[PDB]
């Protein structure tokens, strides 16, 4: 007597990997990075019209 | 394939003495009279079709007859049990209450079996079918002498066979058999021999059963290649010696055979079914009845009935006495080997 | 679109012959190739991750 | 009246007398009374439509 039992394939997934500046939403961003922020307190930006 | 034990190995190929008729036939001579004075499959495939041709260049193996039927499985599974237990036909359940109605003698309930049918029905939904033999021990377990392993065959009726409570119909169907001694339409009336199992199909409350009618049992195509190998399985409450209780411990071949009990009282009816292995021919085989089951026979004008169930033709027979799993209870169960079927019929005893 | 397709011939198959036979007649268990898992599960411990 | 296994009312004659006031003519009603085993069975339409 011979009988076995098997195992067949295995599967998985690839996490996508999602660069943010593919999107067409990025035109919505001006986007510059500090490298110390979380030592300034307020900042501020001025116009005139 | 040409191995070299060639003293026995030839006689393994059924020989040599196929030319024994061969040569003075069709080897020699003018006579009749005369005068006076693509990488892997195919060849994967390739084989299987010289597979058939192998099959085709030639056409021991002893005979078989399969049997087929396709069985409804309130009462019985071809699926707890596994292959090499033993089955039991029956006939069609609307004779019952007719049958009793006539047979029965003066001063008994001949509406009893009427009733007691129709309740099997509708117990068994919360035709003549099948009954498999260790479902019948569960029933009539409340009747033996060796009670523990009756328990035992009930302990995994409940919780193995399809169906919701299965032990209601334990206490039904065998309400229905302790109803058949009442009204004296007797349960071997009822029950015929179906063979031993080798494979079954199943579906939706039908099974497609498959079993040996006539023949031996250990070399039945069983389906699996891997396990084309079956043994018989009995449980220990039914397994009567006569050998042992009657001393024959001389060498011979023993003969298997079913044997109902009867007992009728007043409203306290027994059943038992007993598989006996004996070296008695069938002659002299009701002075062994006699012996051990007269007590049956003064507190009752029958008192058993028997059946031929096959032949062990081995010189000394083979028995076992191992306790097998059946889903997850361990039942006492008495293994026979080297077992021939051949059936026969029934018997009466008054 | 389009009328006529084109379409693979032959089925796919596999064979215990090799290690993965072995297995199942001792072992008695068979993985589906094994012959990669089994190796790959020797210079992996190794080389990359 | 098809079913069965239901108490009859006491006095038979009054049972007797509905059954029949009933199953008499009906579509669909009993030919030949219960068996006590098995069902009843339903009369064969001539022709179906």
């Amino acid at each position: 007597d011979v009988e076995f039992d098997a195992l067949l394939g295995s599967y998985c997934n690839t996490l996508s990997l999602v660069r943010f500046l593919e999107l067409g939403l990025s035109v919505a961003c001006v986007c510059t990075k500090f490298p110390e922020l979380a030592y300034m307190n307020e900042g501020r930006v001025q116009f005139e019209v | 394939t040409k191995p070299l034990p060639t003293a026995p190995m030839a006689w393994a190929e059924s020989s040599p003495r196929e030319l024994a008729g061969h040569a003075p036939l069709r080897r020699v001579l003018r006579p009749p009279i005369a005068r006076r004075d693509t990488r892997a499959t195919r060849d994967d495939t390739e084989q299987a079709v010289d597979k058939i041709l192998r099959g085709a260049r030639r056409a021991g193996a002893p005979r078989y007859h399969l049997t087929r039927q396709v069985t409804l499985t309130d009462l019985c599974q071809p699926n707890a049990e596994r292959a090499g237990a033993l089955l039991l036909a029956l006939r069609h359940p609307t004779d019952l209450p007719h049958l009793a109605r006539h047979r029965a003698p003066p001063g008994r309930q001949t509406e009893r079996l009427a009733e007691a049918w129709g309740q099997l029905l509708e117990a068994s939904a919360l035709r003549a079918g099948l009954v498999s033999f260790n479902f019948l021990v569960a029933a009539c377990a409340a009747a033996y002498d060796a009670r523990d392993a009756a328990e035992a065959v009930r302990a995994h009726i409940t919780t193995n066979y399809g169906g919701t409570r299965a032990g209601a119909r334990l206490d039904r169907f065998s309400e229905c058999l302790r109803a058949m001694v009442h009204t004296h339409v007797f349960p071997h009336e009822v029950m015929r021999f179906f063979g031993g199992l080798v494979s079954w199909v199943t579906q939706d409350e039908l099974a497609s059963v498959t079993a040996v009618c006539s023949g031996p049992q250990e070399a039945t195509h069983t389906g699996h290649p891997g396990r084309p190998r079956s043994a018989v399985t009995i449980p220990a409450c039914a397994f009567v010696d006569l050998d042992a209780e009657l001393c024959l411990g001389g060498p011979g071949a023993a003969f298997l055979y079913l044997v109902f009990t009867y007992r009728q009282c007043r409203d306290q009816e027994l059943c038992c079914v007993y598989v006996v292995k004996s070296q008695l021919p069938p002659r002299g085989l009701e002075a062994a009845l006699e012996r051990l089951f007269g007590r049956l026979r003064i507190t009752n004008c029958t008192y058993a009935a028997f059946a031929e169930l096959g032949v062990m033709p081995d010189d000394s027979p083979r028995c076992l006495h191992r306790t097998e799993r059946f889903g997850a209870v361990g039942v006492p169960v008495v293994i026979l080997e080297g077992v021939v079927w051949r059936p026969g019929g029934w018997r009466a005893c008054a | 679109e389009d009328t006529e397709a084109d379409v693979p011939v032959t089925y796919g198959e596999m064979v215990l012959n090799g290690a993965n036979l072995v297995t199942a007649l001792v072992m008695g268990k068979a993985v589906r190739s094994l012959d990669d898992v089994g190796r790959h599960l020797l210079e992996m411990q190794e080389e990359q991750l | 009246y098809l079913g069965r296994g239901a108490p009859p009312l006491l006095d038979n004659a009054a049972a007797v007398y509905l059954r029949n006031a009933v199953v008499a003519g009906n579509r669909l009603g009993p030919a030949q009374p219960l068996p006590v085993f098995g069902c009843a069975q339903v009369p064969r339409r001539a022709g179906m439509d």
